[PDB]
């Protein structure tokens, strides 16, 4: 559907607050072949 | 729990772009300084470019680089999309360009290395920006250079492409030709680069398009005099017409020009 993305959406608290995220790459080659 | 518009302050219009804005955004709760890159859903339709913005989104939100600018999310309105970037508060390097007219082999063969860092990471998780360019190149609150604007980028670990994406004066000759492509057009783009770094203007500039494509297809171009021998070789590399003959990104890191004038090392 348009404009819903594989991507954060949710409120972050910049006051509080990995490489692995990059995983999502390796992942989506091998989920669409 | 989701991001709204009422969760950001909005500032000074930090650039124009080529459907919306980038503001400067403050998050009202934590008061924290953020970029917002606002799109009007009706221009990116009418050009038919929404499937790209969905790639922009999700690659360079999945990306972590020091030398990457971050994505922290994004949301929508039915009216326009909302992306929330990383702050860079030293802005482009195409003002610092502007500013300074041109670099000098120290701060070149430093912007290029940061670069070609960045851009390793890239090609290793099999992305390809598409759009180097000093407008989409910002720096960082101690002058770090950072990728920014992945609005060309694609994910193709399996694909050559065929897209006609980027910029004019940093077009690869085969994009021009309208042969297919792959990440060796972001190797080109460097060479580009680093050329209008040194001499303060792109080596195939024209007033018109019809000219800049025969010269890109032809790479027809000088140097102007002062440009050392390292430098002249290094480009002379990067802008080579078959895309397979150009080097690596790990063959530029380790390039002596690059690493006798470079005031940061490799990844
Ligand atoms: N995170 C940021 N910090 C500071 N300035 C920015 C930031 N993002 C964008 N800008 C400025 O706003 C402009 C936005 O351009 P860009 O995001 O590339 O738009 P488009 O994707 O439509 O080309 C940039 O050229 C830059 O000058
Ligand atoms: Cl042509
Ligand atoms: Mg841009
Ligand atoms: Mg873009």
């Amino acid at each position: 559907s348009s404009y819903s993305y594989d991507a954060p959406s949710d409120f972050i608290n910049f006051s509080s607050l990995t490489q692995n995220i990059d995983s999502w790459f390796e992942l989506k080659a091998n989920l669409e072949n | 729990r989701q991001w709204a518009l009422e969760d950001f302050e909005i500032g000074r219009p930090l650039g124009k772009g080529k459907f919306g804005n980038v503001y400067l955004a403050r998050e009202k709760q934590s008061k924290f300084i953020l970029a917002l890159k606002v799109l009007f859903k009706a221009q990116l339709e009418k050009a038919g470019v929404e499937h790209q913005l969905r790639r922009e989104v999700e690659i360079q939100s999945h990306l972590r680089h020091p030398n990457i600018l971050r994505l922290y999310g994004y949301f929508h309105d039915a009216t326009r999309v909302y992306l929330i970037l990383e702050y860079a508060p030293l802005g482009t390097v195409y003002r610092e360009l502007q500013k300074l007219s041109k670099f000098d082999e120290q701060r070149t063969a430093t912007y290029i290395t940061e670069l070609a860092n960045a851009l390793s990471y890239c090609h290793s998780k099999r992305v390809i920006h598409r759009d180097i360019k000093p407008e989409n190149l910002l720096l960082g609150s101690a002058g770090e250079l950072k990728i920014a604007d992945f609005g060309w980028s694609v994910h193709a670990p399996s694909s050559r492409r065929t897209t006609l994406a980027g910029t004019l004066d940093y077009l690869p000759p085969e994009m021009i030709e309208g042969r297919m492509h792959d990440e060796k057009v972001d190797l080109w783009s460097l060479g580009v680069l680093c050329y209008e770094f040194l001499v303060g203007k792109p080596p195939f500039e024209a007033n018109t398009y019809q000219e800049t494509y025969k010269r890109i297809s032809r790479v027809e171009f000088t140097f102007p005099d002062f440009v050392t021998e390292g430098a002249r070789d290094l480009i002379s590399r990067l802008l080579k017409h078959n895309p397979s003959q150009r080097p690596m990104l790990r063959e530029v890191l380790e390039h002596p020009w690059i690493t006798a004038n470079s005031s940061k090392p490799s990844n």
